[PDB]
């Protein structure tokens, strides 16, 4: 029984290997006080962490650590694998073998120095970094299709043929969740409504969460909720006023779908999966059409996967069969397939004890993945 | 009364008196060892023996008619064997007046409920509950009374003209009575056993441009709510979308059409099993003491050795097991003459008569050995027969030393791969392992079951890397092992003579196999080569 | 006289305050499985147009292949 | 006083919201009903085209 703990910037999810749901999610934020002490005798703490962080966000600053699947600011993150170990799942790694998750290519001195440092201070036994997607198409038992995790720090595509994972089609994109979030605040300031600091900005990507579904023909049904007042939509925040949001509901994740509305230049994401599937041969896209899986966050907005279905089909030849897999087990599936593969009992022999990296010095990690 | 082993003509109430002795001076538990089942014509041997102990009480056989019932299974060869194993102790004070006997089973055929094999049948109750005599409780169990139309039973073959509890029902279920069961409990146990058989009516069908699996023929699954008493509606439910837990238990979900035929008959599985280790424990119940008693003699009954025709997983489970407890027999026999030959000291051949099982106890069970190669190989995606003994082969040819090929079997159907034992070479066709192996322990219903009739309920409410049948079978072997690591152990065993049943007259075409099988031959052959 | 008096008042404004509470859990349960089954019609909806005039242009296949084959 | 007319005035807005719940869950309900039968004619529809296609080939 190893371990099994996601790096993605939104939820650092902690379990334990082979149990089908992980033991304890929370918020990655990391908080520090802004403002003087007052009532002397507080003991206050330091720093703050995860959900007792969020708890307190009145008094508090948010860093998130963990931007574009960049590790930065090492020291918070270091203290975030640190309150994980402890007291989330409250073991001492020294007796527990651990894996980590991480994006397909992100740099190169990011693995290079982050086994370090969890391998030196926290004097784990084991561990093996495995990239996002392969672990996803474990978890949802097909070995064979393309993955889309856009776990909520950054969005990307591979392509996997009875299983192998064909490098070169790897189209990462920098299209991450947080910044749905960052542009619906754009949006939100012209119905009135106003959210400068960085607490009501953590809010609203909980007024995301619900209030932000993806429709057909883009246009038409622009135009619908227009001209008629249907679908006029209520919410209230945690201070008493309530808030109504029009077309903006269905305008926020959109930006996905083309991304002239934040500005980057880079074709949204149903362009980029139909143009890696169109960088393989010529026998693949016999099967890749027809096992294309969701993974990760940020698709769990209703009726993504019928757009995209829609996309896909216009754009590639009618006369395959589309049909894509989107499990409601999403924004889980990169960890149940991590417990998975940790429990595979020949995966046993692969990641890596301390002589090898004692005795190699770091660049074991890229050397031996 | 005396007269250790060798002071007096060979026979066993002699070696049982000396455990007497024993306990009177090491004050410590002994076990009994019997080999063969009533296949092997034993039954009426401790029947005997048990009394035999007492005389230095009768409710000790009542248990027997009817947990036969649920546990003895017509095999292939030698049929009419109950499977299951089931530990009897009967329980000393310091004193020596016998103040009570409780029973615990171990290592149930828990596989035997489903894919059982096309020419064999399955447990006898099954079929007792099938023939129309007493149809009363047939009526309480709205059963069509026809074995071919159920899914499970069908596999079966549900006439075997030999034995048939027709006549059995009567002497079971007055036994059932007698042992104390009010009549609430009496026709329940009858509800569950019938819904156990009724869920293989279902029927699901794989939804449009989806994955999940919608809830077919209504009306049988409401039938068998009615029967458990719960919803049929939320079951259905509860199947088509259970609930994983997070953080926060948000109602998670995900399933698909394999994974729930799959599933259901785990769940099946499962009340099964722990409905019959409930009625061990109202077996205790009826037969409960309150004196001192601390100091037991165990006689325990496990399944004999299997070489036959056609072996499947379960065969490869059974011998396993029955293997193991030569493994204890060679190290303790070696612990004993090692200490009475160190009195004689001058030098020991070859320590640990145990390396010669371990040889293939390290195939069987060592991490990446066999058996775990099917508990990783139903995890990993697409499992498929033949990838399995792909990578069977590629895993332990050559690397290990008792993993190898048959050849050419000559009427018996193809097996793929094959081990060397001492008691006989092994030969196996993989097919349906996977199917067989696969159990996934649903929660949601489980946890759905609590609001129903007493029995469900108090069954399961006593009571993770997704349990199959390979691991929980690892945990209670060595559960046994361990019980009878902390005793002593004695060697009581049986011998058929023939089919025919001429008694009086050896027919060496059966006995030279159950010699061979038994292992009493590998006792002669570690004497034979040693000191 | 006017304790007493005040005193029952208080019991029914708890009294109220008891029903108002209920009311309002149950008005919101009321708003979430109409807010979700609206979602659901709606999603559903394009769906069954989605397959529907794909059994249009099935059909327009099928018609233009038979009369090619003819 | 204010109670009592809160208490009247979220009694209304529940049987409201019902109503509204009763009314999408009973069209979908239909709905669920005639979108297999549907994509079950365009399965036959494709299948037929897919031999005639080839016939025709
Ligand atoms: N109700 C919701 N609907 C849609 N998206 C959500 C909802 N709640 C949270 N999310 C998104 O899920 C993201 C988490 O995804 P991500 O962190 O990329 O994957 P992981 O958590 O596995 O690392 C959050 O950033 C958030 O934007
Ligand atoms: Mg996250």
């Amino acid at each position: 029984t190893a371990l099994v703990c996601d790096n993605g910037s939104g939820l650092v999810k902690a379990g334990f290997a082979g149990d089908d749901a992980p033991r304890a999610v929370f918020p990655s934020i990391v908080g520090r006080p802004r403002h003087q002490g007052v009532m002397v005798g507080m003991g206050q703490k330091d720093s703050y962490v995860g959900d007792e962080a969020q708890s307190k966000r009145g008094i508090l600053t948010l860093k998130y650590p963990i931007e574009h699947g960049i590790i930065t600011n090492w020291d918070d993150m270091e203290k975030i694998w640190h309150h994980t170990f402890y007291n989330e799942l409250r073991v001492a790694p020294e007796e527990h073998p651990t894996l980590l998750t991480e994006a397909p290519l992100n740099p190169k001195a990011n693995r290079e120095k982050m086994t370090q440092i969890m391998f030196e201070t926290f004097n784990v036994p084991a561990m093996y970094v495995a990239i996002q997607a392969v672990l996803s198409l474990y978890a949802s038992g097909r070995t064979t299709g393309i993955v889309l995790d856009s776990g909520d720090g950054v969005t990307h595509n591979v392509p996997i043929y009875e299983g192998y994972a064909l490098p070169h089609a790897i189209m990462r994109l920098d299209l991450a969740g947080r910044d749905l979030t960052d542009y619906l605040m754009k949006i939100l300031t012209e119905r009135g409504y106003s959210f400068v600091t960085t607490a009501e900005r953590e809010i609203v990507r909980d007024i995301k969460e619900k209030l932000c579904y993806v429709a057909l023909d883009f246009e038409n049904e622009m135009a619908t909720a227009a001209s008629s007042s249907s679908l006029e939509k209520s919410y209230e925040l945690p201070d008493g006023q309530v808030i109504t949001i029009g077309n903006e509901r269905f305008r926020c994740p959109e930006t996905l779908f083309q991304p002239s509305f934040i500005g980057m230049e880079s074709a949204g994401i149903h362009e980029t999966t139909y143009n890696s599937i169109m960088k393989c041969d010529i026998d693949i896209r016999k099967d890749l059409y027809a096992n294309n899986v969701m993974s990760g966050g940020t698709t769990m907005y209703p009726g993504i996967a019928d757009r995209m279905q829609k996309e896909i089909t216009a754009l590639a030849p009618s006369t395959m069969k589309i049909k894509i897999i989107a499990p409601p087990e999403r924004k889980y599936s990169v960890w149940i397939g991590g417990s998975i593969l940790a429990s595979l009992s020949t995966f046993q022999q692969m990641w890596i004890t301390k002589q090898e990296y004692d005795e190699a010095g770091p660049s074991i990690v890229h050397r031996k993945c | 009364r005396g007269k250790k082993r060798s002071e007096a003509p060979p026979h066993i109430f002699s070696i049982s008196d000396n455990a007497y002795q024993y306990m009177l001076t090491d004050r410590e538990n002994q076990s009994i060892l019997i080999t063969g089942e009533s296949g092997a014509g034993k039954t009426v041997n401790t029947k005997r023996v048990i009394q035999y102990f007492a005389v230095i009480e009768d409710q000790i056989i009542q248990a027997n008619p009817a947990l036969e019932a649920f546990g003895n299974a017509k095999t292939v060869r030698n049929d009419n064997s109950s499977r299951f194993g089931k530990f009897i102790r009967i329980h000393f004070g310091a004193t020596g007046k016998l103040a009570s006997a409780d029973i615990e089973t171990y290592l149930l055929e828990k596989s035997r409920v489903i894919f059982q094999l096309k020419a064999e049948r399955d447990y006898h109750i099954f079929y007792q509950i099938l023939s129309n005599k007493k149809p009363e409780l047939l009526d309480m169990l709205l059963i069509t009374n026809n074995p071919y139309d159920y899914a499970f039973i069908s596999q079966g073959e549900t006439t075997v003209a030999s034995i048939d509890d027709a006549e059995e029902l009567m002497a079971t279920d007055n036994a059932f009575d007698v042992l104390g069961f009010t009549t609430e409990e009496k026709n329940s146990m009858y509800k569950l056993t019938g819904a156990i058989m009724h869920f293989g009516n279902m029927k699901f069908k794989l939804k449009q441009r989806e994955e999940q699996a919608e809830p077919d023929g209504t009306e049988e699954a409401d039938k068998s709510a009615y029967l458990m008493g719960l919803n049929s509606a939320d079951l259905l439910k509860g199947l088509c979308h259970p609930r994983v837990k997070v953080g926060n238990e948000y109602v998670t979900k995900g399933q698909n059409v394999q994974q729930v035929v799959y599933a259901k008959g785990a769940l099946a599985k499962a009340v099964y099993e722990r409905m019959f280790n409930w009625m061990v424990t109202r077996i205790n119940a009826t037969l409960e003491t309150k004196q001192p008693r601390q100091y037991f003699i165990g006689v325990l009954d496990i399944a004999g050795f299997e070489i036959f025709d056609f072996n499947s997983f379960e065969q490869l489970c059974i011998n396993f097991t029955n293997e193991k407890l030569q493994q204890f027999f060679n190290h303790h026999m070696f612990v004993l003459e090692q200490e009475e030959y160190k009195k004689e000291g001058i030098e020991w051949e070859f320590i640990d008569f145990g390396m010669d099982l371990q040889a293939c106890i390290d195939l069987i069970e060592k991490p990446m050995g066999i058996m775990s190669i099917l508990e990783e190989e139903c995890m990993f995606p697409k499992a498929t027969d033949m990838t399995f003994k792909a990578k069977l082969f590629d895993n332990h040819l050559g690397k290990s030393s008792n993993f190898q090929k048959p050849r050419n079997i000559k009427g018996k159907p193809e097996a793929h791969f094959s081990l060397i034992h001492y008691a006989g070479t092994v030969d196996y066709n993989i097919i349906g392992w996977l199917q067989k192996n696969k159990d996934p322990l649903n929660e949601t219903v489980v946890d759905l079951y609590k609001k129903s009739s007493l029995k469900m309920l108090s069954s399961l409410f006593a009571n993770s890397s997704f349990q199959t049948v390979s691991a929980l079978h690892r945990e209670n072997l060595n559960k046994l092992m361990t019980n009878l690591r902390s005793t002593h152990p004695h060697f009581v065993r049986c011998i058929i003579p023939n089919e025919t049943k001429s008694p009086g007259v050896i027919d060496n075409p059966l006995v030279m196999h159950q010699l061979r099988c038994n292992g009493v031959l590998e006792g002669i052959r570690i004497c034979r080569k040693g000191f | 006289s006017l304790q007493k008096k005040l005193k029952g008042t208080e019991d029914e404004l708890d009294k109220y305050s008891e029903a108002l509470k209920d009311a309002q859990e149950k008005l919101e349960l009321a708003e979430k499985k109409a807010t979700d089954a609206e979602a659901d019609v709606a999603s559903l909806n394009r769906r069954i147009q989605l397959v529907e005039e794909e059994l249009d242009r099935a059909q327009e296949r099928l018609a233009t292949a038979l009369q090619k084959l003819e």
